[PDB]
Parts: structure tokens; C-alpha cells; sequence
């Protein structure tokens, strides 16, 4: 019934959706993530450590493809924008995880809390779960062992905070350092705890500068996050 | 025995409205077309096909054994029914524990390839086997009405599959439960523990398992009103939670409404 | 010394609003309260445009008032005939993150941009089967949060870092840059006349612009909050402007000032979008609540709500006929709306 | 020094500002208004057009 | 238009106890959450403390934790920081950074290097 003309529309609209089905395809079977964290932070580490293990100058995203199993993640690094994220950030809204990466032995990290706090509470982010790198934890134990610079002068509940049963620390390191790893940790999840009400999850992980685990704790905690996506769904989680 | 029969035929009626309506929210409000809604589609379907089957078989056997002509040919026609509409009913609520266990298991989110080979194996297979054994009681033991189903070496491809679908069914369940445990591994928790375990109870069967494996005499008392009577339920219970307690059906329908 | 300057800045402010003052004889709702009222705008989903992968993040329809397209951030930039719902093109972009596209006034190009602060210009009359990337305009410092072409040679665009430029396309580089924001430029309209354009920005100013003199003509401040769109009225002698505060107002050039302010107390969500309608009666403005309300833009109350979409609304755009409006969403739903009689 | 210079940009762009020739709210008003009022019958979302003319009509 | 005018800030002994006032205009005071931020001479910008709409929620730095109480009149839309037992470390411009958007909790950009709904700030010496 159509004229050729309408025809031959109705012809390139089935090709181009045929193409956007491939596409469908891939992109729905693709993990994307944003990778959040100060510049002291080793974000630029673990992009680096992943873009060897796995798979302009104004260009304000940077995407590393990674891939572990047959998982195909695509992590973007937020690189040439300005400290305001506010608009930037509701682009993410989509995003498997976010990855926050905190420079754990730089007790500047009250304000990685505030970013995380932000990051955690925002409208469009809500429902976005977080994998917290707790990273330079050697610097950490170092920066603790040394005894320098105390946690307490920082953050004055570390004077009274214990370290829980739940600590599975490394069978080498100092009870101290256990004791600030987690602390750290446990401020972290004060604000995941605060407010996620199951709607959003934090993951910490005690990360070194260069570790190759992060590429599988990334493939782990999206199957995680994927996992209770679909039991919420079907109503059991 | 009457008791039994009443609240069968009550409960399937029940059923077969509220899935109607269940069918009928989930296919007209186009957001909620994930496939999981229609694996719940389609067992909703099962459910209605079951019910009106087993109407189609108790109809037929109690008026054209004696009360119409021929029509005894309409007989054979209602137990093949029942049977096929059974073994949909089981192979979807396997396909149930199936998808979402695909769907846990699944490395990515991409599991839409595991969605059609399971609408092909929960049609087809029913299909296969209520042939199967159609073909042997056409061609060993055909009996005027084929209820009578002692013929032990054809009334297993039927009997068969149930018995597999319901222990595979029961193995799913237990690891779901285990991944639900994962995820809540202090007080609530065993809360939502409780109310997800009681949410699968009907959505798979599990309550077949008390009965499945036994010879049909052991327990016969009981098997009776929890397969037959509180089974005609299930489509209802399951129609509730799984639609009207949804909360993305509620709330498609209040943005609608 | 700095405070001297502050001092003359706080003084120069003060001047500037005793004559704002000085010029609001009378407000619009006192001219505007004698007008029959817009009545009861129905609207009905006539198009919904399905395709796109993920949430929609802008929109432009061409002059034809029949082409539109749309950009989402799974990086397909798809063009569409809006009578058949056709897929014309579909383009797949270099950065997924898109949060602007322009069509031409010609149809030859569509622009796009986003986190990648690159204005890409995709080439759609090429003897190719396929669309190409004309230009990359790569000097901006921050997202690309809009883009408008003036002409098939000249883009405006607007970025994150707090800056306008007008690019020329075949040279590739900004002919002009606009500088006096200091937040976020989120929202660009050109003026019919395509000489002046206004630009809103996080700092909650909206800023009128030459695009041949590179100044800022004037700043407009009623805002309490980031001014996430901007629309010129249909006669280029005033602009509506969306905010996070989930106002819209109408600000006058020549008045320097607030017509008016269009909100409703149930209205917490911001504005994602706004649009006039082809006579300027209504102003269509897009929200993070799933709704567009239509709003008489002279008695500032709500004609009616575009109530179809699942979620935030993100794009928002008017026909140059003004026979249609299309409202791009984050539920990936592109839809397209007409009243009956 | 950079605070210097930007607080003499922002004094000039105020002086820009406040030396325009403004026009009367009311006389901005009167001319939106009669926009609307000469385009009213030239605009099809207020005044819905036939759905013989309407393009995107069912 | 908005505009935050901090005040009171000024030198004070070792602790000694100051109260800085920002003055809020041009918006509903009331729906905003409101921040105060600080920049020490030597550092960068950081968040000091926060109050909700309402006061019903507020937070601090463990820095201030105990020693500032932050607080709201909507009525007179004016933000106070009670800044008890001062010390040296306290020595900054503090600055009142009112959030982007109303009704909402998500505290973003307030300790940009540029911000738009921030004050001049009031320089405290210690």
C-alpha cells in the first residue's frame, strides 16, 4: 500500500532497527561504570593497572573497555570537567556502579566522606550502588605505623571506636592498622547505612595502589548489585 | 469427598478470574513487559488452562460415561486436556524456578536468549509427552475413557516429568534460598527471609514436593486436599502475589488510573 | 583594591535594580487579568518514539517541523520522521555520554556533545550510506551542555566550564567566546532574528548575548537556582527560564527584568525544559516529577499537564510550525503530543 | 592580579548593564500581549487545528 | 537576586568564641539546606557543618564536632555559626554555601573553588 518512496523509509527504518537490536545487544550486555575519587586518590592507578591487565587534551571522559569472564565493563573516568559535578553527575544515573575511590592514608579524606555523602544522597544516584576503594592502604599502614599522624586528631570517635569481629584482617599486619583500616571503612559505611534503605549498596574494598583482584571485586560486586536488582524485582530482596 | 470437589471447583474459579485479570493487567500496560512478566503470563495461562481442563474432565467423565450418546470420543479429548494442561502447569512453574535462577546465575544481564529456549521447552514439552503417551494408549491399553491410568508403563510420561519438574523445582528453590541467605547475610532479615521463602512456596510448587515422589496411595488423605484443593487456590495466591502486590503492577496501574 | 571593587560592584547593583524598579509600572498579571483564560489544554500522545537504548537526553526538531532528533546516552544519536515514526538515521556517536544535540536549520548537519566536550557535527547529506562526523569542535573545557546552530557554517554552543563559543564549523575553531558566566552554562536559546542568544547557567543568571559583539548585553537574576533551560518567546523581546527551583519565569529584554514567574505549590521538582508554543501563549515546561505542565505564559497558570511519561522529562521542544511538541524522557520514550478540537 | 581583574571586568560589565535604555513593564507586557493575541489563530496547540490538517492525527 | 553576606567574623583570642551570622536573600531561605565552608590560609576549601530545612538534621567535621553548634532562623532567614573554643586551626574565611536546589540533601559543589550561592565569606583569625 505504500508509495515507493514510503517504502523504501519503511525499508532503511527496518535496517536501522535491526542494527539498533545488535546494539541493544551489546550495550545492554555491557557493564558501564563511573569511577569517582580525588585526585589523590589511585583511580589513575587502578584505570592504569586495569587498561594493561584487560582488553584531545580537553577530553573532559575517559572510558577504559575492561573485561573479566565473558563480562564486558566499560569504566569512565571523569577527567576534564570542573569540581562541579552536580549537572554532570545525573548522567550517571544509569550506571551499574559507581567505583569512589578514597585516598585512605590522607586524613584529607573527611572529604572524600562529604563526596561520598553526596554522591550516596543524591536524587539521581540514589539506587546507584557504590564500590568503595579504600585504596593506598599500604600508605595507610605505613602513615599508622609510623605514628606521625593520628586518627583522632582527625576524627575524635577514633579514640573510642573498636575494632569489630567482623574484621578479617591480613595475617601480617598490625592490629592498629587493622584498627584504622576499618574505622575508615566503618565512616564510610555510617553513611551508606545512613540512608541507602536497601535501595543502594556499599561495597568496601581495602585496595594497594597496583592489585590485580580490583578488575575480579569489580566483576564480583556487579553481579552482586545485578543479583539484587533481580530480587527486587521479583519482590524477594 | 464432596468437600474436596467443592472447594477444587471454587478455588479454580476463583483462579481462573484473577488470572484473567492478571494476564489482562500484564499484557495491556506496555512497562510491565519484562520477560519475567511473561514467564508469570504464562503461567498464569497454565493455571487458567488447568482449571478449565480439569472442568473439560470431570464434565466429560460424569455426562458422556453414561448420561450423552457418541461421545465417548470426548472423553479421551478431556483427559488428553487434563494431562497436557497438568504438565504446562508444572513445566511453567519450572520454568519459573528456571528463569530466575538463569537470571542469578547469569554473568551478564543479557539473559533474553534463555527467555525463548524457555517458552520452547515449557510449551513443547508438555506437547512431546502428552503425545507420547497418547500415541502408547493409542497403541497399548486403549481403554474407552483413558482415566484409567494403572497402565504403569505408559502413565509414566506423564507421571515422569511432573516427578522430575517438582525435584528440580525443589532443588531451584533451595538455591535461591541460598543466594537470598547470601544477600541477607538481624531480626527483619529473617523477616524478609520468611516472606521470600513463602513468596516462591507457591510461584514454583514446592508444595507438590510433600506428595511428589510417594506411590499415589501413601498420604492419599492429605495429598488429596492439598494438591487438589489448595492447588486450585494456587493460581489465585500466585495471581495475587505476583501482580496486585507488585509493586511496579500497582503502581502502572495507579499512574494509569 | 578588591574591596573598593566590590564596593562599586554592590553600588552598580543597586543602581541597576532602583531602575528595574523605576520600569515595573505595572506587572504582567495586572496587564494579563482581563485576558480570557487558555482553558483546558488536553493533549494526546500521538507519536511515542521508541528506539533509543537509554534515557533521552535532548532533543531538537528540524525547520521542517517534521524531522527530530534525539540524543541518548547509549550513544546513538537517531533521527526521526515524526508522521511515520520512521527511523531516518542513526548515528552512532564516539562518546555514549551525549547531553546536547542541534539540527540545522538546513537539515544537512546535526550537532552533539556532552562529557566529551566535544561538539561533534555529523555530516547527514553525504553520497555515503551512512552518516559521517563532519567537525569535532574539541576547545571547550567542559560538557557540552547545549548547542544551536546559527547557520550550516556557525554553532553556538555552551559547556560546563562557564563559557559560550560560536564555533565556525569549516575552520573549526571559536570565532567569539562569551565569558561572563560563572557557573555553568546549562541552556542556550538563539533569538528568531539569530543575532542575539540568551544563555542560562548554574550561577541562577540568565545572560543575553551578541553573537557579534562577544558581550554581555544584560543579566537577568530573579532565579533562586540553576537554570537548567532557557527559551526565547516567539518575538525575541523575552525569554522563559526553568530552574532547579522549580519556577519557570518570563524576563523581558527591553523591561531588564521578571514579567513573571510561573510555579505552583504542589511544583517541587525543578525544571528539566522549557519551550514556547509557536504564538507564545503557552510555555511548556519539562520536570523531574514525570510531567511537562503547560502554563499560560500570560496569566501564569497551569493550561494543562503532559502527564505520559515514566520518568524525568528531559527534553522539551516545540515545531516550528507549532503543530506538535515532543517530549524527550529518561524513560527512553520519545513523545510526541497534539490537542483535537 | 587576578581578583583585581576580574572584579574590574565584573565593574565594567555592570556599568554595561546599567547604562541600557529600559523600557516600561507595562509597555513590555502590552507588546508580549499583543504577540499573542496576532499569532493565537497561527498557533495549533492553544487552538487546536481539524484533524484533517493535523500531520501527526491516528 | 541570591546573595549570602556573612558577618561577625573577626579576630579572636585562643579560646575565645565568636558567632558568625550569614544574611540570606533572594531565595526561600526556608527549603534550602544550608553549609558553612571554610578556607584556612594554607589549604584548600573545606565543609564545616550543614543544617537541614528544618534543623532537624545537622553534621559537623570532627574538627568542629563538639566546639561549633551551626543554627537557622527561617524566620529572619539568617544561618548562625556559635564557633566555641577557637583555636588556631580555626584561623580561615568561613564562608555560608547555601545547596543548589531546594527540598533536597545532596550537599553537591558547596566546596567548589567557585560556587554561585556562596558568600564572600567572613575572615576569622584566631
Amino acid at each position: 500500500t505504500l508509495s515507493a518512496e514510503d517504502k523504501a523509509a519503511v525499508e532503511r527504518s527496518k535496517m536501522i532497527e535491526k542494527q539498533l537490536q545488535k546494539d541493544k545487544q551489546v550495550y545492554r550486555a555491557t557493564h558501564r561504570l563511573l569511577l569517582l575519587g580525588a585526585d589523590n586518590s589511585g583511580k589513575s592507578t587502578i584505570v592504569k593497572q586495569m587498561r594493561i591487565y584487560h582488553v584531545v587534551k580537553t577530553s573532559g571522559i575517559f572510558e577504559t573497555k575492561f573485561q573479566v569472564d565473558k563480562v564486558n565493563f566499560h569504566m569512565f573516568d571523569v577527567g576534564a570537567q570542573r569540581d562541579e559535578r552536580r549537572k554532570w553527575i545525573q548522567c550517571f544515573n544509569d550506571v551499574t556502579a559507581i567505583i569512589f575511590v578514597v585516598d585512605s592514608s590522607d586524613y584529607r579524606l573527611q572529604e572524600a566522606l562529604n563526596d561520598f555523602k553526596s554522591i550516596w544522597n543524591n536524587r539521581w544516584l540514589r539506587t546507584i550502588s557504590v564500590i568503595l576503594f579504600l585504596n593506598k592502604q599500604d600508605l595507610l599502614a605505613e602513615k599508622v605505623l609510623a605514628g606521625k599522624s593520628k586518627i583522632e586528631d582527625y576524627f575524635p570517635e577514633f579514640a573510642r571506636y573498636t575494632t569489630p569481629e567482623d574484621a578479617t584482617p591480613e595475617p601480617g599486619e598490625d592490629p592498629r592498622v587493622t584498627r584504622a583500616k576499618y574505622f575508615i571503612r566503618d565512616e564510610f559505611l555510617r553513611i551508606s547505612t545512613a540512608s541507602g534503605d536497601g535501595r543502594h549498596y556499599c561495597y568496601p574494598h581495602f585496595t594497594c595502589s597496583v592489585d590485580t583482584e580490583n578488575a575480579r571485586r569489580i566483576f564480583n560486586d556487579c553481579r552482586d548489585i545485578i543479583q539484587r536488582m533481580h530480587l527486587r524485582q521479583y519482590e524477594l530482596l | 469427598f464432596s468437600t474436596v470437589k467443592i472447594i477444587y471447583t471454587v478455588g479454580h474459579s476463583i483462579s481462573i478470574v484473577a488470572l484473567f485479570v492478571a494476564i489482562t493487567i500484564l499484557v495491556a500496560l506496555r512497562r510491565l513487559h519484562c520477560p519475567r512478566n511473561y514467564v508469570h503470563t504464562q503461567l498464569f495461562t497454565t493455571f487458567i488452562l488447568k482449571a478449565g481442563a480439569v472442568f473439560l474432565k470431570d464434565a466429560a467423565l460424569f455426562h458422556s460415561d453414561d448420561t450423552d450418546h457418541f461421545s465417548t470420543v470426548l472423553c479421551k479429548v478431556s483427559v488428553a486436556a487434563s494431562h497436557f494442561a497438568t504438565m504446562t502447569n508444572f513445566s511453567w512453574l519450572l520454568a519459573e524456578a528456571v528463569y530466575l535462577n538463569c537470571l542469578l546465575a547469569s554473568t551478564s544481564p543479557s539473559s533474553r536468549r534463555a527467555f525463548w529456549w524457555l517458552v520452547l521447552a515449557g510449551w513443547g514439552l508438555p506437547v512431546l509427552f502428552t503425545g507420547t503417551w497418547v500415541s502408547c494408549k493409542l497403541a497399548f491399553e486403549d481403554i474407552a475413557c483413558w482415566d484409567l491410568d494403572d497402565t504403569s508403563p505408559y502413565w509414566w510420561i506423564i507421571k515422569g516429568p511432573i516427578v522430575l519438574s517438582v525435584g528440580v523445582n525443589f532443588g531451584l528453590f533451595l538455591n535461591i534460598i541460598r543466594i537470598l541467605v547470601r544477600k541477607l547475610e538481624t531480626q527483619s532479615q529473617y523477616w524478609r527471609l520468611s516472606k521470600s521463602t513463602l513468596f516462591l512456596i507457591p510461584l514454583f510448587g514446592i508444595h507438590y514436593i510433600i506428595f511428589n515422589f510417594l506411590p499415589d496411595n501413601a498420604g492419599l488423605g492429605i495429598r488429596l486436599p492439598l494438591e487438589l484443593g489448595l492447588g486450585s487456590f494456587q493460581g489465585f495466591i500466585v495471581a495475587i502475589l505476583y501482580c496486585f502486590l507488585n509493586q511496579e503492577v500497582r503502581t502502572e496501574i495507579s499512574r494509569k488510573w | 583594591e578588591l574591596d573598593q571593587l566590590r564596593q562599586e560592584a554592590e553600588q552598580l547593583k543597586n543602581q541597576i535594580r532602583d531602575a528595574r524598579k523605576a520600569c515595573a509600572d505595572a506587572t504582567l498579571s495586572q496587564i494579563t487579568n482581563n485576558i480570557d483564560p487558555v482553558g483546558r489544554i488536553q493533549m494526546r500522545t500521538r507519536r511515542t518514539l521508541r528506539g533509543h537504548l537509554a534515557k533521552i537526553y535532548a532533543m531538537h526538531w528540524g525547520t521542517d517541523s517534521r524531522l527530530l532528533v534525539s540524543a541518548s546516552q547509549d550513544g546513538k544519536l537517531i533521527i526521526w520522521d515524526s508522521y511515520t515514526t520512521n527511523k531516518v538515521h542513526a548515528i552512532p556517536l564516539r562518546s555514549s555520554w551525549v547531553m546536547t544535540c542541534a539540527y540545522a536549520p538546513s537539515g544537512n548537519y546535526v550537532a552533539c556533545g556532552g562529557l566529551d566536550n566535544i561538539c561533534s557535527i555529523y555530516n547527514l547529506k553525504t553520497r555515503e550510506g551512512n552518516v559521517r562526523v563532519s567537525r569535532e569542535l574539541a576547545g571547550h573545557t567542559g560538557y557540552l551542555s547545549c548547542c544551536r546552530f546559527l547557520d550550516d557554517n556557525q554553532i553556538v554552543t555552551s559547556s560546563g566550564d562557564t563559557t559560550c563559543a560560536l564555533w565556525d564549523i569549516e575552520t573549526g575553531q571559536q570565532t567569539t567566546t562569551f565569558t561572563g558566566h560563572t557557573g555553568d552554562v546549562m541552556s542556550l536559546s538563539l533569538a528568531p532574528d539569530t543575532r542575539l542568544f540568551v544563555s542560562g547557567a548554574c550561577d541562577a543568571s540568565a545572560k543575553l548575548w551578541d553573537v557579534r559583539e562577544g558581550m554581555c548585553r544584560q543579566t537577568f537574576t530573579g532565579h533562586e537556582s540553576d537554570i537548567n533551560a532557557i527559551c526565547f518567546f516567539p518575538n525575541g523581546n523575552a525569554f522563559a527560564t526553568g530552574s532547579d527551583d522549580a519556577t519557570c519565569r518570563l524576563f523581558d529584554l527591553r523591561a531588564d527584568q521578571e514579567l513573571m514567574t510561573y510555579s505552583h505549590d504542589n511544583i517541587i521538582c525543578g525544571i528539566t525544559s522549557v519551550s514556547f508554543s509557536k504564538s507564545g501563549r503557552l510555555l511548556l515546561a519539562g520536570y523531574d516529577d514525570f510531567n511537562c505542565n503547560v502554563w499560560d505564559a500570560l496569566k501564569a497558570d497551569r493550561a494543562g499537564v503532559l502527564a505520559g511519561h515514566d520518568n524525568r522529562v528531559s527534553c522539551l521542544g516545540v515545531t516550528d510550525d507549532g503543530m506538535a511538541v515532543a517530549t524527550g524522557s529518561w524513560d527512553s520514550f520519545l513523545k510526541i503530543w497534539n490537542g483535537s478540537s | 592580579t587576578a581578583s583585581i581583574a576580574q572584579a574590574r571586568k565584573l565593574v565594567e560589565q555592570l556599568k554595561m548593564e546599567a547604562n541600557i535604555d529600559r523600557i516600561k513593564v507595562s509597555k513590555a507586557a502590552a507588546d508580549l500581549m499583543a504577540y499573542c493575541e496576532a499569532h493565537a489563530k497561527e498557533d495549533p496547540l492553544l487552538t487546536p487545528v481539524p484533524a484533517s490538517e493535523n500531520p501527526f492525527r491516528e | 537576586q541570591v546573595q549570602l553576606q556573612e558577618s561577625g567574623g573577626g579576630l579572636v583570642q585562643p579560646g575565645g568564641s565568636l558567632r558568625l551570622s550569614c544574611a540570606a536573600s533572594g531565595f526561600t531561605f526556608s527549603n534550602y539546606k544550608m553549609n558553612w565552608v571554610r578556607q584556612a590560609p594554607g589549604k584548600g576549601l573545606e565543609w564545616v557543618s550543614d543544617i537541614s530545612q528544618s534543623g532537624a538534621s545537622i553534621s559537623y567535621t570532627g574538627s568542629v564536632k563538639g566546639r561549633f553548634t551551626i543554627s537557622r532562623d527561617n524566620a529572619k532567614n539568617t544561618l548562625y555559626l556559635q564557633m566555641n573554643s577557637l583555636k588556631p586551626e580555626d584561623t580561615a574565611v568561613y564562608y555560608c554555601a547555601r545547596c543548589p536546589a531546594p527540598f533536597t540533601r545532596d550537599c553537591f559543589d558547596v566546596t567548589s573553588t567557585t560556587y554561585a550561592y556562596r558568600g564572600q565569606g567572613t575572615q576569622v583569625t584566631v
